[PDB]
């Protein structure tokens, strides 16, 4: 999306099944690195953050996830 | 303080219009789950249909025997207490009092179809007893009588669910208070035969003693009042229990060599099955011997075959030195001994223990 | 008396906010008592762990570590309950029926989780999150419905297992009460929860049964006519006795019925006592 | 110690006024005049 | 609410008052429960099973049979206490924590004699008794504690980590007539665990290794086991046999059944029960050792 020139920077850690998604995913059963490569929770991360985008073009909501969450829903 | 439990059923196995307030009455599940735990959990070898045998004649002697298997509700829900004392009168010890109630409610019945009614429940008992289908997970327990209302074959009864015996209010009776009433033949205090003082707080239990033998089952019911704690009184019952329970031990199942892993594992070369023939190859000739054992248990006595009583409690009582009274009243045209509990408190949850040693 | 009350979402779509309103005597579970609240501790998203959704252990587990309120009313833009913990006197409780076995009155009412279908459930896709309601049972079922559903994950094992399935049976496993035969799980093959939620549960219970009974058969060789041998015995008591304490049946309500009709079916509502 | 029955027939706060009661309620209050006058006296007695 | 009334013997030390009345949420024992008692059942001296002092399996079967009761606020003459095992309601119950252990919001309590350091108790020389106050874990630490100290039991005729720190237990097991005791209800328990059933989880150990392998689940617990993993490559387990009257039982229900009972009855037998519940409103999270915490009865 950001740069339309390359799909990933590393394809050991962006695919389907690459190393670091089987090494971590939070779906196949603490660390910092689980708020990445999880689906079930950046989806509902990215989700939210599109809310918080309708809000501000609208114009709470929430009033978290901006402070005590920096890049939470930025990834 | 108290609450209350109402239910409309049949009146064969429950009188309350002889029954006197303050009486313990119990439910019934549903017959149908008889069969369908039996054929399931009947012994090898043992005929399974024998319970339906000895049920199916229990109904036909029973009013209305064309309303079973819908169970649309109105069937024979609750019973009492005394009609289980009588239809197993001949198995308590004091022969009098158990002989004397028994045609007590026999006679203030229909004393018609009565005495049948009365042994086809007595085989239904042996016959539940006889396919490991144990009948204190199929009774029930519901608080003493306070009030009812019947007009012909069919009654609503109201009794009280738990809290304080004296703080409801019949208010038809003479007075508006009732106590606790047994026969004295349930009746059975094991502090007294375990010999310690008998003071400050007791609790209440019912215990369903089995015997299992070929052809010759007995299933009592007993109202214990003891001090002993909520988990000890299993290991108290079994020292008055000690006899049945050896003979369960011998006549329950009536329907091979050793392997010296340790010693073998303590010493090496033995043959080893390292991992790398159990990745699944050719896993026949890597086991080919590795051991042989010639080894299988089939016939053995269970836990469940075993099991010779079933204990639950019911209430307390706080007041201390407990001043229980004995004493021979009419109940409907016969006099008969009932024992008066008075100031018990009901509850605590339907959970059966059991003794099986 | 006590009082939880679950505070509403705004901009709620009027056909979720509606079938809210369908599950009024429905209960729910709260990990820490408040008056306050908000709505990821009732839905499942706070209900996971270690990220993955959870087990039927860790929902059997959370269960008994976690409290239990009830719904009782639902306002357009407001949603209370009440407690069933330390010593709420709870005036005229009623709860609905969230299991296909009818119950009666004087049935103790003690709490599983959904493993006989697809867990029913209210589902909010504006906001993101969903609810799930436990399942509830009498308890003279409760110990029978467990033994059964694990020995049949066993048998399919076995049948897999196996190089020759030993298939000759009985027909259908099927639970009765009341006079009604429920026969769960028809057909051999849509494996919907055979290993999804009770994968790890038929693992645990089916070691320490092998352990059990071999440890006897390995201490005393006369039952039948380099090494540590304490470490072992410490090891399966302090499994069997955790598994057992998950396994618990607690009874938490009983069904109280007066001037209302004995039987209930699934989806009724009726008055319970607080045992 | 005081009966339920004698407590109840005390809490009814007026809501009778047939002639089963009035010489319940009398012979309710002289019972507790007589038991009154004796656990009074207990004290002086157990002074000694 | 039902409470017990604790005599205090007259002509006591201000000094062993003001001891005395620092023990405000700790948990006492009665043999039997009445309303009014003295304080010769909870001195230690009460807990002598033949002529002594007693051991620790005597105390944890005396922890059974005997009630239990909490203490509430001491006057400078009588000593109130309420009772917790039968059915009362009780508003407001706060214990004290006396293990050294933290404990968290939602965790069942049980009753264990000290199995730590020597433990600190209140001491009355004018009187002539001393009575001791019980330790309260959690559940865990009770089922892991209950397993190391029969283990070390059957050794004679241990270090724990929790939270990241290691605990050292001192066993005390100088008596010999209850040891003897807890292995017959241990054996008696394995026994019941047999059924015809244990053949087919028996004939499972190949296949359960091969989904140890190359799956990623089984592997430590093969690894905390020890009598499977030696048996998996030592036995040939005979095949198969055929069941009795196949064409309508279930064989493998017992054994999966039966082993239920079992399991619940044994983390119960070998020690004692849950008794409590903690839950505190407008409280921490966690209590620290010494504090209050409000709790709920089972």
């Amino acid at each position: 999306v950001a740069y339309t020139d390359r799909a990933t920077l590393n394809p050991w850690a962006s695919q389907k099944h690459s190393y670091g998604d089987r090494l971590y995913n939070g779906t196949y059963n603490y660390s910092p690195c689980f708020k990445f490569f999880t689906p079930a929770e950046v989806n509902t991360n990215c989700n939210t953050l599109d809310r918080l985008l309708m809000e501000a073009k609208a114009v709470p909501p929430g009033s978290t996830e901006m402070t005590q969450d920096p890049c939470g829903l930025f990834q | 303080t108290t609450q209350l439990i109402q239910q409309v059923s049949l009146t064969d196995f429950f009188r309350p219009d002889i029954e006197h307030a303050g009486s313990i009455v119990l439910i019934l599940r549903h017959p149908s789950d008889m069969i369908g735990e039996a054929n399931t959990l009947t012994q090898a070898g043992r005929d399974p249909d024998v319970l339906l045998e000895g049920l199916r004649n229990l109904f036909n002697a029973c009013t209305a025997p064309w309303t079973v298997g819908e169970g649309g509700g109105l069937r024979a829900y609750v019973t009492s207490l005394s009609f289980i004392a009588a239809c197993r009168a001949e198995e308590y010890t004091d022969k009098q009092a158990a002989d004397a109630n028994r045609t007590a409610i026999v006679s203030a019945y229909g004393c018609s179809r009565m005495e049948t009614r009365l042994i086809r429940f007595s085989e239904c008992l042996r016959a539940m007893v006889q396919c490991h289908v144990f009948p204190h997970r199929f009774i029930s327990f519901f608080g003493s009588l306070l009030e009812y209302t019947i007009q012909d074959n069919l009654c609503n009864i109201t009794a009280v669910a738990k809290g304080p015996q004296e703080a409801a209010r019949t208010d038809k009776t003479s007075t508006r208070r009732v106590t606790a009433n047994i026969p004295a033949c349930v009746f059975w205090d094991v502090d007294k035969d375990l010999h310690l003082s008998a003071d400050g707080l007791k609790h209440v239990f019912l215990v369903f003693v089995y015997t299992q033998r070929r052809q010759r089952e007995g299933v009592r019911l007993h109202l214990a009042l003891s001090q002993l704690n909520e988990q000890c009184f299993g290991r108290g019952i079994g020292f008055l229990l000690g006899r049945i329970r050896a003979e369960n031990a011998a006549w329950g199942t009536e329907g091979t060599r050793a392997l010296p892993l340790v010693q073998l594992s303590n010493d090496p070369t033995s043959p080893r099955c390292s991992i790398g023939e159990i990745t699944g190859v050719n896993w026949n000739l890597a086991r080919q011997r590795l051991y042989q054992w010639t080894g299988d248990f089939r016939g053995l006595p269970t836990q469940l075959s075993c099991m010779y009583a079933a204990y639950t409690l019911i209430g307390t009582i706080p007041s201390e030195s407990v001043r229980y009274t004995r004493r021979m009243e009419r109940f409907g045209g016969y006099n008969v001994p009932t024992i008066w509990l008075e100031g018990v408190v009901w509850g605590g949850t339907n959970t059966w223990n059991e003794c099986y040693y | 008396p006590f009082e939880i009350e679950v505070l509403l979402p705004g901009e709620l779509s009027p056909a979720e906010t509606s079938a809210l309103q369908k599950c009024e005597g429905k209960i729910i579970t709260f990990s820490t008592l408040r008056h306050r609240a908000s709505l990821v501790d009732i839905a499942l998203s706070s209900y996971y762990i270690n990220g993955a959704p959870p087990d039927t252990l860790s929902l059997l587990e959370a269960y008994r570590m976690r409290f239990a309120a009830v719904i009782t009313r639902v306002i357009p833009g407001k949603l209370l309950a009440h407690a069933i913990g330390v010593g709420t006197p709870t005036p005229g409780l009623f709860i609905q029926n969230t299991s296909p076995v009818d119950l009666c009155n004087g049935d103790y009412i003690c709490l599983l989780p959904p493993v006989f279908g697809s867990a029913d459930s209210i589902r909010l896709d504006s906001v993101g999150l969903e609810i799930v309601f436990p399942l509830t049972i009498p308890q003279t079922l409760m110990r029978e419905i467990i033994a059964k559903v694990v020995a049949r994950a066993v048998e399919r094992t076995a049948a897999g297992a196996q190089i020759l399935p030993h298939e000759v049976l009985r027909g259908a496993d099927v639970i009765c009460y009341n006079g009604r035969r429920y026969e769960l799980e028809t057909n051999l093959q849509h494996r919907d929860g055979s290993d999804a939620a009770i994968r790890t549960l038929v693992l645990n219970l089916m070691f320490s049964i092998n352990e059990g009974c071999l440890l006897l058969l390995a201490l005393i060789p006369t039952l039948l006519v380099r090494f540590p041998i304490y470490e072992t015995i410490s090891s399966w008591i302090s499994t069997s006795s955790r598994l057992g304490d998950t396994l618990g049946t607690r009874a938490i309500l009983r069904v109280c019925v007066f001037d209302g009709p004995s039987t209930v079916h699934p989806g009724d509502r009726t008055a319970v006592i607080q045992v | 110690a005081i009966a339920s029955e004698a407590l109840s027939l005390l809490s009814n706060t007026y809501v009778d006024g047939t002639e089963i009661d009035s010489s319940l309620r009398i012979r309710a209050i002289q019972q507790m005049a007589r038991n009154l006058r004796t656990v009074l006296d207990s004290f002086e007695r157990g002074t000694a």
